[PDB]
């Protein structure tokens, strides 16, 4: 009955305050752990399903706020593998509610082509009802090639499972001769998670007031600004999001410094580890550690170029296996 | 004496963290080893079994002995392998880099035909993720103005409660213990 | 009868042309292989000794030209160990001529203190007549602490002997525990030659037209501009020196580029060789090549600081042994 | 045929270098391996026993085989271990750095109490200065506009005659042979 986004324009104060923060560093990607749907239903004295139903309305409301603020990529936590342990009523109800919107998204296609909405559902989707997986794939398949903005729905997802699958993909590449165990790198692992196409979130917003990540983007939100707001998700307001963007701008200087240093340190550490591997090979086989042959320097340039070859080739097969989803 | 009072304080809390995480995001100046050590012994007295110290620059990992010495100082004044076990000083590579290590090991056992990729279960990786003799942290105290974990054991903080204090410099027991009350009242529904 | 320098001012054209080249890169140190004294005597139909005697007059003339051009440090080849194989008449005559000037230099002392002339005789002086060594030392001892300009007389010198002595000084330091064999470096060797106080010459001028270095500053003149002029030394003119400074200015761009690259390459090569030594020690003794302990980085900083300690300490004893020349 | 003519050319010269040195100072562009190789075989034909190739960047040491291949090409067309012996490609560290090596060795034998510092004679170091099976160069051909040895075997050029040609690119036999006449007329008095 309701599509995935709303057309509401910003208000005077909302547009004025927006123009103000937009002068500073804005987040390119915000992540949301939509928590509090059930607690909100109790205070409102409404059925649990209606709480979750309102939660979706808010997700569409919040997405438009993001687009109005220029935040073009949004990742959300919609269903956890853990949530499979709730009552059948609630779990079936959440599946039903998913089937309704994913079907309406296809009915409201072309409107998705209108705004370049790339819907990407991320998770261990093989645990979902077969019907729901086909709807998901159908949606994901049509909204692919769209690039005006990006929404990542995390249905039946846990970060540990995403990390472990990404490890499996790397061991698979070793099993097929596409990878050697030495090639497994933090960067390589990054290109194996479900979020391989999405940059690491700038902000991580959890509502309800819980101060835990509940197994969500643990790898990705390492240097993300963690915003924990007491508001129950179905009551989220533009100003709640505003405050979150504020907390990001406050720390952005030090956050970005720490990010660059981690990256610069990581590169130095590998270059030292690589030079040692080249040194261990050159110390053996007789040879000379340096000299003018620049033998270590030439051997290093090859090891890197051959490193990418196996890795870049492996990534092509992973994506081909990924794009092998004629399940639509 | 005062040892029993601190043990009673921890016993009265509805819950105590078995593994404590002290994350210092402050980088304006060098950390205060005394204030750090003072927190550590507090954890030991209230009854925290494991305490992990973390900073993004690795200053603690560099000056490990300076901390362990400071710990033993407070540990005796107004309070060996006894603390080297529970106290573990960490750095960024204890997280993502260690997860990479574990992949490199399993990718190798897979390549050795000894293990199959289909056997890289979540629980399997966890065991392979340097479980050692430490459980996953359940309470992290984030000291600083930065609102980030700065890469503290990302695999293990999956359900950790993250409490923030404005600075660790000149920290006070009431400040540290008020954090423990907060965790004690925190509700974990485990997705149910 | 003649002192070691002359007071002649520059001429109009000489001063004009001088002001012109002085706009460009000037050499800080010029080296002279005063060749052709004997051939010049034959053309002039004069005794060989008079040729050498004129040669000294020219050395004083040329030194003033250098001072007038701002070139403050000059090294000259005056007597080679090889020249000991000439006829006794000529060899004794050269010694006599040396004894005369070195004695007059002391008689014309204070005038040496006037212009801060630091006379430094460099060579294997233990092969000279005892009288001549005392005159040399006497001269060298008085003109020390003088810094307005520097003249290095190479009497009874060969570069191979200077290099070998410098090696001996380093092996001596090893014998006394002042040095380890690993410390022996190109820089360390530089601080062990007789020219340890003198920068490497910018120009190397040999007269007579021979295109050979005849065992002169081989180590030092590696990247020096080699000027070979046909003029016989006792006929050397200001313009001869001018032309030599011209040849230097032509190549100075590429000469200095090559010098800096050699230096930058040498440093990189050691840093690679040192990192390998630190890696070989860290690969052994268990340990970890990198990590966050920055153990390799800390170990490297110590190895360098301890490297200088042994080297810088060794140099103090070499100079004390050197300054132990109460032979004056 | 032409081999005998080149052998006669070298035989007629009053003197021939036993060891030839080819120093390229030119660095505006990559050296011409053909022109280099063409000089080398000329040396072999006129009767030069050893030929050493040198550049400050070490380009030749890097692309050794590219030269040796080019040599063998000319060496057969219009003319193994046969050239690898006489032809030695050098770099800056074949000089001062090698002298440092020799010191490091003797300092070690001194430290081993096997040798005494007082035994570091000039002739002793020379033998220790990688004499190998090569005599000291007696004729160096300096190709380029720079007027410097750029650090070519400083210990060994003590009495070497240094002849300069403006470029090695498109070099000609008459240019190369006119240099040999110059050396042939050069007078070495050996300080006497
Ligand atoms: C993507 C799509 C079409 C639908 C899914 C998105 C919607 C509408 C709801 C998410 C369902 C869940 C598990 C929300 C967690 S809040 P909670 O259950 O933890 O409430 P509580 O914290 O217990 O108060
Ligand atoms: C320092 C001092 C007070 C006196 C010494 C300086 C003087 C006056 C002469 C140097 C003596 C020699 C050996 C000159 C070499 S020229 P040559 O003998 O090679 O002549 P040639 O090349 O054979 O024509
Ligand atoms: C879809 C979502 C947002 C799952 C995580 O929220 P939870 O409510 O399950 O996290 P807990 O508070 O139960 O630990
Ligand atoms: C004092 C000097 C200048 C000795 C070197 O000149 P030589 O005249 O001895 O060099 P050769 O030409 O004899 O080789
Ligand atoms: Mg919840
Ligand atoms: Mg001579």
């Amino acid at each position: 009955g309701m599509s995935w986004i709303k057309e509401g324009e910003l208000s005077l104060w909302e547009r004025f305050c927006a123009n103000i923060i937009k002068a500073g560093p804005m987040p390119k990607h915000i992540a949301f752990i939509m928590d509090g749907n059930r607690r909100y239903a109790k205070k409102c004295q409404v059925e649990r399903q209606e709480g979750h139903s309102q939660g979706f309305n808010k997700l569409a409301e919040t997405l438009r706020w993001c687009l109005n603020l220029g935040i073009l990529e949004v990742t959300v936590y919609a269903f956890s593998i853990e949530n499979f342990k709730r009552s059948k009523s609630e779990v079936d109800g959440l599946m039903d509610l998913a089937r309704q919107k994913f079907s309406r998204l296809m009915e409201e296609k072309e409107k998705l082509q209108k705004h370049g909405v790339c819907i990407r559902v991320l998770g261990d989707l093989h645990l979902l009802p077969l019907d729901l997986q086909e709807l998901i794939a159908q949606a994901v398949q049509a909204t692919k090639n769209y690039n005006k903005c990006f929404l990542n729905v995390c249905f039946a997802y846990t970060s540990r499972h995403e990390i472990s699958n990404a490890v499996r993909e790397m061991a698979w590449g070793v099993e097929q001769g596409l990878l050697d165990p030495s090639d497994i790198s933090e960067s390589l692992l990054d290109k194996c998670l479900y979020t391989n196409r999405s940059p690491h979130p700038d902000i991580l917003i959890r509502t309800s007031g819980e101060v835990r990540l509940s197994d969500f983007l643990l790898w990705q939100t390492s240097h993300s600004c963690l915003v924990f707001q007491p508001v129950l998700w179905p009551e989220y307001t533009f100003w709640n999001l505003f405050e979150a963007i504020l907390q990001f701008q406050m720390n952005h200087s030090v956050l970005q410094k720490a990010r660059d240093m981690y990256a610069e340190e990581r590169k130095r550490q590998q270059l030292e580890r690589d030079q040692a591997t080249v040194t261990e090979q050159l110390l053996r086989e007789g040879l000379q550690a340096s000299g003018d042959a620049q033998l270590r320097r030439t051997r290093l340039h090859k090891l890197s170029a051959r490193r990418e070859e196996r890795v870049q080739g492996f990534l092509q097969a992973l994506e081909l296996k990924r794009a092998d989803w004629l399940a639509r | 004496h005062h040892r029993m009072r601190w043990r009673a304080d921890g016993r009265s809390l509805e819950k105590l963290p078995v593994h404590m995480g002290l994350v210092i995001t402050e980088v304006e100046q060098e950390p205060s080893f005394s204030d750090i050590a003072s927190l550590v012994v507090w954890c030991m007295a209230v009854g925290i079994s494991y305490i992990s110290v973390y900073d993004h620059q690795g200053i603690f990992k560099r000056n490990n002995s300076r901390l362990m010495d400071e710990i033993l100082k407070q540990q005796q004044e107004l309070l060996v392998l006894n603390c080297h076990l529970a106290v573990k000083v960490l750095s960024p590579e204890d997280g993502k880099a260690d997860i990479v290590r574990a992949a490199q090991d399993f990718c190798q056992l897979v390549a050795q035909k000894q293990k199959r990729p289909t056997d890289l279960d979540v629980d399997t990786l966890a065991s392979l993720l340097s479980s050692n003799g430490c459980p996953d942290p359940d309470l992290v105290l984030k000291f600083g103005p930065v609102d980030t974990t700065l890469g503290f054991l990302p695999w293990h903080i999956r359900l950790t409660e993250i409490v923030s204090l404005p600075s660790h410099l000149n920290i006070s027991y009431e400040d540290f213990f008020s954090a423990l009350r907060q965790y004690a009242a925190c509700e974990q529904r485990l997705g149910k």
